[PDB]
RNA sequence: UAGGU
């Protein structure tokens, strides 16, 4: 009785899509039925099918565990690093997925509006691996709802074809030293 | 003002991190093209349709 | 047009 109840962007919203307003990516496209709204100002960006996770390539089955730790950890320290000079960044997710909507996402939150717009602005000119780099405004803000709860904790019973982020966690030692290094980065910045 | 102090007791705490705009690098993949390609600017590259998203 | 309010 304290405030009215919505079911705005959930599961039985059956006009708009609950997946793409949570997760930022549908199964179906732009063939789904259900209403994908873009946001026109956002603090999440979306580069789809960037990180192609080497386990998933015909060759791809001779690295050990190290190396495998070692590989994914220098695409991350190269993906912070690059969006690090469109202002600051506040969370950085990598999806291990293999669904053809989800495979390889890299979502970026800024923690300004225009920061996001600028980014978008510079990444769909650019390359990245050999491969033109497709950026666009992402409607995600909270990671939690978009991530897969049975992947969390264990595995996920669907595997890879699970609709929900299946986000890859790097090193503690490599995110520790990234926002200790941006955080020195705005404060040399910050003075003048 | 307190925001020039503020920011001088900071970076001390940090004397020994390098800041992100240095860290060097190895081997970056940023801006490298497939072969031939070196006249060929992002935005031709995705109408042509060489290279398309595994969705479509 | 789903498993996630
Ligand atoms: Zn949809
Ligand atoms: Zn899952």
């Amino acid at each position: 009785a304290s405030h009215l109840a919505s079911i705005y962007g959930t599961e039985q919203d059956k006009v708009n899509c609950s997946f793409y307003y949570k997760i930022g990516a549908c199964r179906h496209g732009e063939r789904c039925y259900r209403k994908h709204v873009k946001p026109n100002f956002s603090q999440t960006i979306l580069c789809p099918n960037m990180y192609k996770n080497p386990i998933h390539e015909p060759n791809g089955k001779k690295f050990t565990q190290r190396e495998l730790a070692e590989q994914f950890d220098a695409f991350y320290e190269d993906m912070f690093c690059e969006f690090s000079k469109y202002g600051e960044v506040e969370q950085l997710v990598v999806c291990d997925n293999v669904g053809d909507h989800l495979v390889g996402n890299v979502y970026v939150r800024f923690k300004y509006e225009e920061s996001a717009q600028n980014a978008i602005d510079d990444l769909n000119s650019r390359w990245y691996s050999q491969r033109p780099v497709y950026a666009e405004l992402s409607p995600v803000t909270d990671f939690r709802e978009a991530c897969c709860r049975q992947h969390e904790t264990s595995e996920c019973q669907r595997g890879g074809l699970c609709n929900f982020m299946h986000a890859k966690k790097p090193s503690p030692q490599l995110l520790r030293d990234l926002v200790l290094a941006q955080r020195k980065y705005l404060a040399l910045n910050a003075a003048e | 003002e307190r925001s020039v102090r503020s920011i001088e007791q900071e970076l001390e705490q940090l004397r020994d991190v390098t800041p992100i705009n240095q860290w060097k690098r190895k081997r970056s993949l940023w801006d490298i093209k497939p072969p031939g390609y070196e006249l060929v600017t992002a935005d031709q590259a995705k109408m042509s349709g060489v290279f398309p998203l595994p969705g479509a």
